């Protein structure tokens, strides 16, 4: 089969404005080629098919060009219902493959996260397990840097990263890290510490807990 | 914008101002028509409706079975004066496209194509020697035999079809019967493509996808017409439920560059006693484009097609000659290139109708004159070789044969000089040279009056030899030039 | 015009699912259909398809001999049969129509129509109703962590409805034993921490779980 290459993986680009989107494809797929918009929680909408004909529905916004390789996605200027995941796929052959998919998030000022801490639940230190919960709040781009120590060694593996969706209202990602260790290891330790770096911090802020004395 | 120079001493003229495009190569597509395969009609109604559709049905069985006698034979195709054609090379025009049909027939690679048109027609297929080809499905008649006419073929009673649908089928199979008509009585083989083998709206939503600068392709799909008649259609197979043939078309790989058309007429003499004229006609005839620093050379008016500005020509027929050729239009006795020409003792008038004007070679009694539509009359030619513009001028009328000439624009020129058939001894010229160049001309010249040379100076070299003297039964002794008498001295 | 896909389900490894399409509001024959999966926040997997006569069907190297589609164009029905079904099977299953009808006067392409689709998760896990913990206190960050569930979703309402502010509630992430957890927090002005008692909502239909966590200092 023929792999449609998505790029970029991202691309930010501020409301109102040209915003282009690029795929590959292994052999060439002539022109027979689509594009697909997926906002979040539903299925594709199909955009554009013979890589140049706008669907019915679709504004003239959305265009595309194509026949060979390489193809393109260019929206006009991203309007509040065009930030979404963008999709390739070529019918050329049986399977129809896609891209990997372009997410076009909107484009913010640089924000810097607000870091919470949180140990484990008493009632959680019952159950044998304790789940340490660091927050970052309301931050831009989505990159960042959560890093574990506990009693300031450097933790590795027993930590799970999960992210918002872009809000709406601030275009503001948001990040949740667990540090889920065994209460036995949890009171081998006392000093417990997330540091977190990223681009708005003039350097890494660190937050910290004791372990008895909160 | 095009201007034509007449040059008064070799009898000829070059139109100039003109652009070239150029077939250099092919690029063969797959066309194809999917057809359910039927042999056996069992429905036996009666109703007027069911017998047009099953007359039909006939039609395209015996389509398909024509097709099926035409795939076995392997299909072929075939496609001197004062011109240099002679000197052309020999081609095969469908070699490509022959070598992809037979592509075709080796097994699975037709399931190939019918896989890669699953989801949407004209995509690329790569065939088992992974030549890419793009594949167009004109005709999914096997689809509406299924979703239309199925009930009569293997139902009896067997519901009776709406006439709608008759008219519908006979719209439908008419493209199969037509293109297996032409394919009939040309061999498998058809140029130009018709409408049938290839719509506009096929054609050009092919030329948009194959592999080409927009250049190309706009060159193409603004020129359909002259690409048609560069194209051909070859019947390849019907097999596996497809129908298939492969349209070679046109790759122009030399766009946009001069080119010039050259006419020629004969030049002669004007003496007055009959016979007695030398003659001299240039062979260059032809079109003329710049192809990679050399000039390409079409000798033959049919291999190239001129649409307004441009000129498509076919590098098949043509010979790549070194750029100065374009000497004799200017020195056609410049050594740096040696023009051909050919020399004869035929002196008749002829009349050569150019892109901006017309040349006239009027010799003997021949009444030559131009005249306009208003006016009558405007010129009278005396003997010799001229030329007149087509600005102001209609009609030329050369003996009995009235030439209309052609009225489109441009700015043309006429250049003096001596009629080059004037620098030629009559009695060393010879007229023997049917194919010649100048040099060739000079060289039987140079033989000819070489003998003189050698025959003059041995008749003078035996003057300083003695004769004999007198028989008169006296010696004889020589003194200052002559004989004196022996007796003289004793 | 509808596609509606029926049958996903929660399933063991290695075992047996038939997922339905049902069609809707164009005529069914005359296109060929398609099963494509996601898998959650993932790309787009061709999965299968046939056309219009169970003519030609295809299939992923992925699923091959172990998934089957066939279609009914009485029922106006589409199924998929997934077999030794293995654990990366797991995605939401969506009915796609292929716009390209040939041999119709106007072509169309590309894929038209698509279902809200099925949700088919492969995993070896017991359904199991969420452990529900607090997470603890210039504006001060509380909220709860909903540990060990499955399988998703969960939905998280904060004070039975009245808190709609500033409220993150993250992806589940997966564990490493098969379990779902996940955090869901509230800025709030630390003013009212000791006025207003803020009280996490979750619920978990698969489970049958209305939990109620109370959040404070």
């Amino acid at each position: 089969e023929i792999v449609m290459t998505s790029s970029p993986a991202t691309l930010s680009v501020s409301p109102g404005e040209r915003v282009t989107l690029f795929c590959r494809a292994s052999q060439s797929v002539i022109s027979n080629l689509a594009w697909y918009q997926q906002k979040s929680g539903q299925a594709p909408r199909l955009l554009i098919y013979g890589a140049s004909t706008r669907a019915t529905g679709i504004p003239s916004r959305f265009s595309g060009s194509g026949s060979g390789t390489e193809f393109t996605l260019t929206i006009s200027s991203l309007q509040s219902e065009d930030f979404a995941v963008y999709f390739c796929q070529q019918y050329n052959n049986w399977p129809l493959t896609f891209g990997g998919g372009t997410q076009v998030n909107v484009q913010r000022t640089v924000a810097a996260p607000s870091v919470f801490i949180f140990p484990p639940s008493d009632e959680q230190l019952k159950s044998g397990t304790a789940s340490v919960v660091c927050l970052l709040n309301n931050f831009y781009p989505r990159e960042a840097k959560v890093q574990w120590k506990v009693d300031n060694a450097l933790q590795s593996g027993n930590s799970q990263e999960s992210v918002t969706e872009q809000d709406s209202k601030d275009s503001t990602y948001s990040l949740s890290s667990t540090l889920t260790l065994s209460k036995a290891d949890y009171e081998k330790h006392k000093v417990y510490a997330c540091e977190v770096t990223h681009q708005g911090l003039s350097s890494p802020v660190t937050k910290s807990f004791n372990r008895g004395e909160c | 914008n095009i201007t034509e120079e007449f040059y008064q001493s070799t009898c000829s003229a070059v139109s100039k101002g003109y652009l070239s495009a150029l077939r250099t190569g092919w690029y063969t597509s797959v066309i194809t028509i999917e057809l359910s395969n039927i042999k056996k009609i069992k429905c036996n109604g009666t109703d007027a409706k069911i017998k047009l559709i099953k007359q039909e049905l006939d039609k395209y069985k015996n389509a398909v079975t024509e097709l099926q006698l035409l795939m076995q034979s392997t299909p072929a195709t075939n496609n001197s004066g004062r011109s240099l054609g002679f000197l052309l090379g020999v081609g095969s025009a469908i070699a490509s496209g022959v070598a992809v049909s037979k592509v075709l027939h080796l097994e699975g690679e037709v399931n190939k194509i019918k896989s890669a048109l699953l989801s949407t027609n004209k995509a690329v297929v790569s065939l088992s020697n992974g030549v890419s080809v793009l594949t167009s499905k004109v005709l999914d008649l096997k689809n509406y035999i299924d979703k239309q006419l199925l009930p009569i073929v293997n139902k009896q009673s067997c519901s009776i079809p709406n006439i709608e649908t008759v008219i519908e089928f006979q719209q439908k199979n008419n493209r199969l019967l037509e293109i297996t008509r032409e394919f009939s009585v040309n061999a498998g083989v058809t140029t130009p493509v018709s409408t049938y083998m290839l719509t506009n709206s096929e054609l050009l939503s092919l030329i948009n996808d194959m592999p080409i600068t927009n250049d190309q392709k706009k060159l193409m799909s603004n020129n359909v017409q002259i690409v048609r008649q560069q194209s051909y259609s070859i019947m390849s197979i019907i097999k596996e439920e497809v129908l298939a043939y492969v349209v070679q078309l046109p790759l122009y790989g030399v766009i946009d560059t001069p080119c010039w058309k050259l006419h020629t007429s004969p030049l002669c003499t004007t003496n007055t006693k009959e016979g007695s004229n030398i003659c001299l006609t240039r062979t260059d005839r032809g079109w003329y484009c710049d192809n990679a620093g050399s000039v390409s050379f079409f000798p033959q008016a049919e291999t190239c097609k001129v649409q307004s500005n441009r000129v498509f020509c076919d590098t098949m027929n043509s010979l790549t000659l070194p750029s100065e050729v374009n000497l004799c239009n200017v020195d056609i006795f410049n050594p740096k290139y040696d023009c051909k020409i050919m020399t004869s003792k035929t002196d008749v008038s002829s009349s050569v109708i150019t892109s901006l004007g017309a040349i006239v070679s009027c010799y003997g009694k021949t009444k030559c004159t131009a005249s306009n539509k208003n006016r009558g009359i405007i010129k009278t030619f005396s003997n010799g070789c001229d030329y007149v513009s087509n600005k102001g001028v209609d009609t030329v009328s050369v003996g009995n044969t009235l030439y209309y000439v052609n009225k489109q624009e441009g700015k043309s020129l006429y250049v003096k000089g001596e009629p080059i058939i004037n620098f030629y001894d009559p009695l060393v010229f010879p007229s023997d040279q049917f194919d010649a160049s100048i040099s060739q001309v000079n060289e039987k010249i140079n033989q000819s009056l070489a003998f003189i040379r050698k025959s003059d100076e041995l008749l003078s070299a035996i003057g300083g030899y003695i004769p004999e003297a007198p028989r008169d039964g006296q010696a004889y002794v020589r003194k200052d030039g002559e004989w004196v008498l022996l007796s003289t001295f004793l | 015009v509808q596609l509606v896909e029926s049958g996903g389900g929660l399933v063991q490894p290695r075992r047996s699912l038939r997922l339905s399409c049902a069609a809707s509001g164009f005529t069914f024959d005359d296109y060929t259909i398609h099963w494509v999966r996601q898998a959650p926040g993932k790309g787009l997997e061709w999965v299968s398809g046939i056309t219009w006569n169970s003519g030609y069907i295809g299939y992923a190297d992925s699923v091959k001999g172990r998934f089957t589609i066939s279609r009914d164009n009485a029922r106006n029905s589409l199924y998929l049969q997934m077999n030794s079904l293995r654990a990366e099977d797991t995605a939401l299953y969506y009915c796609v129509r292929d716009a390209y009808v040939s041999g119709s006067d106007y072509y169309y392409y590309g894929l038209d129509v698509w279902g809200r689709g099925t949700l088919v998760t492969v995993s070896s896990a017991s359904t199991k109703g969420p452990s529900v913990f607090p997470l603890a206190p210039g504006t001060a960050a509380l909220g709860c962590l909903v540990k060990d569930y499955f399988p998703e979703p969960v939905t998280v309402s904060w004070n039975s409805g009245a808190l709609t502010s500033g409220v993150h509630t993250f992806p589940a992430v997966l564990q490493s034993s098969g379990l779902y957890s996940l955090s869901s927090v509230v800025t709030v002005p630390s003013s009212s921490l000791g006025t207003q008692t803020y009280i996490c909502n979750v619920n978990h239909k698969p489970s049958n779980t209305k939990v109620d966590k109370k959040v404070e200092p």
